[PDB]
RNA sequence: GGAUUUUUGGAGCAGGGAGCCACGCAUCGACCUGGUAUUGCAGUACCUCCAGGAACGGUGC
């Protein structure tokens, strides 16, 4: 085993990896902006890029098409770049090779499969064009990821969370448009004076559903950003943060009361009343401040699920219809584009004959029939019977004339 | 010939000799091994025998796999995570093969489900006390090269290399 | 019924029953009836035990069969 | 011998104590008055015998035909 | 004759539910079929040596319950007669 | 078609020794069927049958007298047909224990004739020693031998090997 | 082909010993003598026994009556 | 129906509707059922009225029900007897 | 009313489990409508019970171990 | 009359708890007499409802897919989510 | 439309003690240690016997 040259190789293999990345931000250069225009919204400390090459689709000069692809894309790079990171962490912990090599020297075959491979499995399966995505994420789609509501991380689907609430709450009065309004809430709002109770059986059990299918859905949104940090920052920012701060109620618990002072607001979490709501309610605050996170991750998401749960209401059922038809076809598309009749009975084309030899071909008349025997595509079935074109292999028409064929009698 | 999925779907799936499901990529030639997640564990068996792997490893997830039938190919290592990868594999047929170091063979020894050993024409069995220390660094392997392994075999394999 | 329509169209493809005696058989069934009773041939047989075990060609009748599972492509 | 019916042995059993044995292992020996069309029987004055030893007496017990295991005039 | 109509025309009535596996269901039923397939709508169900759980709606079948207990004022004399 | 193999210990089970074989004739390729019956009339017999005769030819070349669970076991080519190779596939002189052919080139001598023909417990006479190098006659006594010696040299190219019928 | 049927009135025909095993009681089982049987498989055993499968010991049952809901395999015996 | 329930094994359930008498129908879940049924079905299903359910888990208990709509599955062995009056 | 699908299996070695944790393996020579399956010199696993009737209530699962 | 009692939980997210204990939970596509419903992407759990579990919220949950569950082996029946968009 | 594969159920009942570990009964069936026996062409519920161990496994209570 050669350790330096495997290392060479996986420095050429994210080297290569970074070329292939550079070639399809080249391409298309307008997944690169949004996904700066993403995470410029969950850490401020990364530079953003400029607004008008993100506006123009360009990086330098060149401004590239527009381009589900963009998912597909994010979805590729979150790939190629777990790849990279792993053949990083494989190769982060002379004499006898060159005599080794004469050994079956006496070899015809052709051997170039050493770095162009890695630039070939993830240059952005394919025979010439047919897929933007790489070998390694042919078999990529965003159908095993996403709803069909949501298409490719462009809405949200809340009418299962609606339907759960109404079920939670045991009654029909709740309608389409009272839950995204009362999911709009979820600082302290949606712990306080939130639509429902923060300890209900009923309610917590979808609310946690809920935020797990929201994080999800920020996950598949967020896919090329890191969501391990992310994830790691939104448990860092709570576990540092006394967040809810009042005037004269000072602060809240998340037990849903008050205390006096931040004195006896750090002294109640050692006595028996705040540490029996921290010991039996953990799970359910932590999937509400979960749920919070990604609504205030998604809310321009939630907000387009809002807008077209709203035009789906105020629509015809003509144009409902028309709606989840288009919502279907941009769900379930690819990423890249791409005479008498004396003449008809006294000459026999009254009955239709077919023959078998040239694949079953039907013709009109006896006499298009009998001339089949001397034809083109017919030809091309005396070929695939394997019996040459003569006089015997005419008399037949039909496939099993062949095994009387020249190889038959002599 | 790399394994991908559409291979591994191409692959037969039927009943081996003792009536168990595998997968029959064999005759692939394969320098590196990989896409086993496609099965979805349905095969019991994985015969990917007379190939041209080096490093045993780059297995995906297989929770019901127990023969791994790698004979006659260009095997020389085996990747660290056999354990975490194959706990179920009982069976792993190198038989004529490049097996030649004894710490090649290090790494099976953490298959605690692993009984089947069969690594004859190979240099690893033909090193001295190789048999010794296979069953020294694998108490749990039964058969050794087509042989039984008995308490008079284990109290003399746990002198050396202890 | 519904259900009895999209049980028959399982044949040929690699499916598991679940007996209500905990015998879930998983492999390619040849045919399927109304009553959820499958046949199926080259199978895999697990027991409540943990024990899996291979079976040429077996046959679950619907008097103590308690679920099927298809694949998803059914489903859709 | 001649050809008779479980059916027709139940309906020859009535006006004579039977037993009718059900599947937990306890039994009620009665008159039974009269067969159902679906092997049902209802047995008049019928003492209930648990586990090889009597229990006590219920009188007229109509017994299901699918809990009933077995009928044996005795 | 049946028993089966009086728990078909026993729609918007609270009743309670014991099922063959002891689990009891208590609540307003809002529709029973032939079978005496049961929907009840607001049905708080309880099973053996376990905390309760409340649901809008509970569909239970007629070979899984064991007894229908009616309430009190559920007319019994108007459902029995046809 | 198949390798029978005999001369094994009656001490190990019949799935472990249908397993057992089956791991040795996995190194000359994929096994179809395995039979391995434990009754009196078979004790310490077991066999693979493959649906091709070269891989069970090489595994009677390889595996035979070679040590499987403490017993030498001997592997030679299958007196009756086997039902699973039968199946698999779909003369009463052919094979013949005689095959003289000729184009026998890449130096095939009388020795290598001999060394060739002792895979075959059975074999009687040999007779390649032409002035051409050519034609080649290996009679044996024993059918099962022959038939053997026939499955081990089937591909030394190609060279022509016609049965003496 | 012969019928499970057609070999229990073949049975009851010959009036000889056949014993059923009880569906869902593995320790007893019911053995007699069959006269005849109805439409829903109901043998109706004369001179009838439980046989225990660890026991082994037979209670006198006299003539039975058994549904065919109780039955689970029933074969000939020699006693 | 009718004929089949007035004279044969429904019989003393069809005695016990006629004549408002309590019987006690035991249960396949290990209980008993005391009360008068007010109407019989084919299958043995019976509306029973103050119906007095006792089980034994062997400790005496019992559950009072006004109405008790009983599914005609659970019925077992209903013994009809003088025990209303 | 329709019969159960046992043409594979019939005339050949079959091991149907039975109610109770017991199994029955024979050569099925038949059917019924309520697959009431028939099958001669059955052996109860263990002794033989020779030729043996089993009705379709306890009839779980059937698997067999020759050609069907 | 209607007989939507069972046409009330088609397509959508239905737990039925079965008669050994488990509960499959999954959007029942199928109505019919028997009241057989099959699931599509159901889950089993076996142990309790999971209303916040403060402890373990995924306790023996399997996914069995396509699942379709008999009304026979049937105990009772719950609401327990909405109808799937997908 | 209460007679085996769906809805008028062949189901109910019995699971704890002792000091973080081991268990009350019967039955069948793989198995570990040593000796011995078959040199046999088979498509198989399962197949040699003697001797010890079994903290081995499933079923009903
Ligand atoms: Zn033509």
């Amino acid at each position: 085993e050669t350790i330096l040259e495997q290392q060479r190789r996986y420095h050429e293999e994210k080297e290569r990896l970074m070329d292939v990345m550079a070639k399809e931000m080249l391409t298309k250069k307008s997944t690169l902006r949004d996904q700066i225009n993403s995470d410029h919204r969950t850490r401020a400390m990364q530079d953003r890029y400029m607004e008008v090459s993100g506006n123009l689709r360009d990086l330098y000069d060149d401004k590239d098409g527009l381009r589900a692809e963009f998912y597909n894309r994010l979805k590729q790079i979150k790939e190629f770049h777990r790849k990279h990171p792993n053949e990083i962490c494989v190769p982060m912990s002379l004499k006898a090779r060159e005599n080794p090599s004469e050994e079956a020297q006496n070899l015809v075959e052709f051997t170039d499969e050493e770095g162009y491979g890695r630039y070939l499995d993830l240059h952005d399966y394919i025979n010439l064009k047919a897929s933007e995505k790489l070998d390694y994420i042919t078999y990529l789609s965003i159908f095993d990821q996403l709803f069909d509501i949501p298409k490719e991380r462009k809405n949200a689907e809340y009418k299962r969370y609606l339907e759960m609430l109404l079920e939670y709450l045991q009654d029909y009065t709740d309608r389409v448009k009272p839950l995204q309004d009362q999911n709009e809430l979820f600082f302290e709002k949606k712990w306080e004076n939130g639509t429902f109770p923060g300890w209900p059986k009923e309610t917590s059990s979808a609310l946690t559903h809920a935020g797990a299918h929201l994080d999800l859905s920020a996950f598949s949104s967020w896919e090329e950003l890191a969501s391990l940090g992310l994830d790691r920052l939104k448990s860092a920012l709570l576990a540092l943060g006394g967040t809810l701060e009042e005037r004269a109620q000072r602060l809240f618990s998340t037990k849903s009361l008050e205390s006096l002072d931040t004195s006896l607001f750090a002294k109640n979490p050692k006595s028996k009343g705040t540490k029996r709501d921290t010991e039996r309610n953990k799970d359910i605050a932590f999937l509400e401040a979960q749920i919070y996170e990604y609504v205030e991750i998604l809310g321009e998401q939630r907000h387009l699920t809002h807008e077209n749960v709203q035009r789906k209401q105020a629509r015809t059922g003509e144009e409902r219809e028309e709606e989840e038809e288009e919502q279907i076809s941009e769900s379930e598309s690819e990423d890249e584009e791409n005479i008498p009749y004396w003449l008809y009975k006294l000459h026999g084309l009254n009955i239709n004959y077919n023959c078998e030899i040239c694949g079953n071909y039907t013709y009109r008349g006896p006499k298009a029939f009998q001339r089949h025997f001397a034809e083109w595509r017919h030809a091309h079935g005396m070929r695939c019977l394997g019996i040459p074109n003569t006089a015997h292999f005419a008399n037949v028409t039909q496939i099993e004339d062949a095994v009387s064929l020249w190889a038959k009698l002599k | 010939v790399k394994l991908t999925a559409e291979l591994i779907e191409q692959a037969a799936q039927y009943t081996n000799a003792v009536r168990d499901r595998e997968l029959d990529l064999r005759g692939y030639k394969i320098p590196v091994i990989e896409n086993l997640g496609a099965t979805l564990d349905q095969f019991d068996a994985i015969d990917f025998s007379d190939n041209e792997i080096r490093k045993l490893d780059g297995f995906p997830l297989l929770r019901r796999l127990k023969t791994l039938l790698v004979n006659n190919n260009r095997i020389c290592r085996i990747g660290e995570g056999l354990d975490q990868a194959l706990p179920c594999l009982t069976e792993l047929i190198l038989t004529n093969n490049s097996l030649v170091e004894l710490g090649d063979l290090d790494p099976l020894a953490s298959l605690k489900s692993l009984t089947y050993l069969s690594i004859l024409r190979n240099p690893v069995t033909n090193k001295k006390h190789y048999r010794l220390y296979v069953i020294y660094k694998v108490p749990q392997v039964r058969v050794l090269d087509f042989q039984k392994v008995k308490l008079k075999e284990r109290q003399e394999a746990e002198k050396m290399f202890k | 019924g519904v259900p009895i329509k999209v049980l028959h169209e399982a044949e040929g493809h690699i499916v598991t029953c679940e007996t209500n005696t905990g015998e879930v058989y998983r492999g390619k069934l040849i045919e399927a009836e109304d009553n959820m009773n499958c046949q199926m041939s080259n199978i895999t047989v697990t027991y409540r035990d943990g024990r899996v075990a291979q079976l040429e060609q077996v046959y679950i009748r619907g008097s103590k069969i308690r679920f099927l599972i298809l694949p998803d492509m059914l489903k859709n | 011998s001649l050809p008779l019916n479980p059916k027709p042995f139940l309906n020859g059993l009535t006006g004579k104590p039977v037993m009718v044995k059900l599947k937990w292992g306890m039994e009620y020996k009665g008159y039974l008055v009269s067969v159902d069309g679906y092997m049902n029987m209802q047995l008049a004055n019928t003492e209930e015998y648990i586990d090889g030893a009597l229990s006590g007496h219920l009188g007229e017990v109509l017994i299901r035909c699918n809990n009933v295991l077995y009928i044996r005039g005795v | 004759m049946k028993l089966v109509r009086f728990l078909m025309k026993l729609s918007h009535e609270t009743v309670t539910i014991e099922l063959k596996n002891g689990t009891q269901v208590h609540g307003t039923i809002t529709g029973v079929d032939v079978s005496m397939n049961t929907h009840l709508k607001a049905v708080k169900m309880t099973l053996k040596n376990r905390e309760p759980v409340q649901l809008e709606t509970l569909s239970i079948r007629g070979n899984n319950i064991r007894y229908f207990i009616l309430p009190d004022s559920l007319p019994l004399d108007t459902l029995l007669v046809d | 078609h198949t390798i029978y193999i005999n001369n094994m210990n009656d001490k190990i089970k019949k799935e472990e020794l249908k397993r057992s074989l089956y791991a040795l004739f996995s190194q000359f390729g994929h096994v179809v069927d395995i039979v391995a019956l434990k009754t009196m009339k078979m004790r310490g017999q077991a066999f693979v049958i493959f649906k091709e005769l070269g891989s069970s030819t090489n595994a009677l070349r390889q595996l035979q007298g070679f040590p499987f669970y403490g017993k030498p076991m001997r592997i030679q080519y299958a007196k009756t047909d086997s039902d699973i190779i039968s199946k698999m596939r779909g003369p009463d002189y052919p094979p013949n224990y005689i095959l003289f052919l000729n184009n026998l080139p890449e130096e095939t001598n009388e020795m290598m004739l001999s060394m060739l023909f002792n895979q075959f417990p059975g074999f009687k006479e040999v007779r390649l020693v032409p002035g051409r190098h050519d034609i080649a006659f290996v009679e044996f006594e024993n059918d099962g031998q022959a038939g053997a010696a026939r499955d081990a040299l089937q591909g030394f190219k190609a060279m022509k090997i016609t049965y003496a019928k | 082909m012969v019928q499970p049927i057609n070999l229990i009135f073949r049975y009851l025909q010959n009036r000889s010993r056949i014993q059923v095993w009880l569906y869902e009681q593995v320790n007893m089982r019911i053995e007699g003598c069959i006269i005849g049987f109805d439409e829903y498989m109901n043998l109706v055993l004369d001179d009838a026994e439980e046989i225990h499968s660890k026991t082994k010991s037979r209670k006198q049952l006299g003539r039975i009556m058994l549904k065919g809901d109780n039955i689970t395999l029933l074969q000939s015996v020699s006693n | 129906e009718e004929e089949e329930f007035n004279t044969g094994p429904l019989s003393v359930l069809t005695q016990s509707v006629k004549n408002n008498t309590q019987v006690l129908i035991n249960c396949r879940n290990n209980k008993k059922l005391l009360g008068r049924v007010k109407a019989f079905d084919r299958h043995c299903n019976m509306v029973l009225e103050n119906v007095k359910e006792m089980w034994t888990e062997p400790v005496n208990k019992d559950r009072y029900i006004s109405k008790m709509f009983l599914r005609g599955d659970s019925v077992i062995v209903v013994l009809r007897n003088p025990l209303i009056a | 009313a329709h019969p159960p699908e046992l043409k594979k299996f019939m005339d050949k070695k079959l091991s149907l489990k039975l109610n109770g944790g017991r199994h029955v393996q024979g050569i099925l020579r038949g059917f019924d409508p309520f697959m009431n399956l028939v099958i001669d010199e059955c052996v109860e696993m263990q002794n033989n019970i020779g030729m043996v009737v089993i009705r379709g209530n306890s009839i779980i699962m059937l698997e067999a171990l020759e050609r069907v | 009359g209607k007989s939507s009692k069972m046409l009330q939980h088609i397509d959508y997210r239905m737990r039925c708890i079965l008669q050994d204990g488990r509960i499959f939970i999954g959007t029942f596509k199928a109505f019919d007499k028997h009241m057989n419903l099959i699931l599509c992407d159901c889950d089993e759990f076996r142990k309790i409802k999971p209303k916040n579990s403060k402890q373990a919220e995924r306790e023996e949950k399997r996914v069995l897919g396509l699942v379709l569950l008999r009304g026979e082996n049937l105990v009772s029946m719950t609401v327990e989510g909405p109808p799937p968009k997908d």
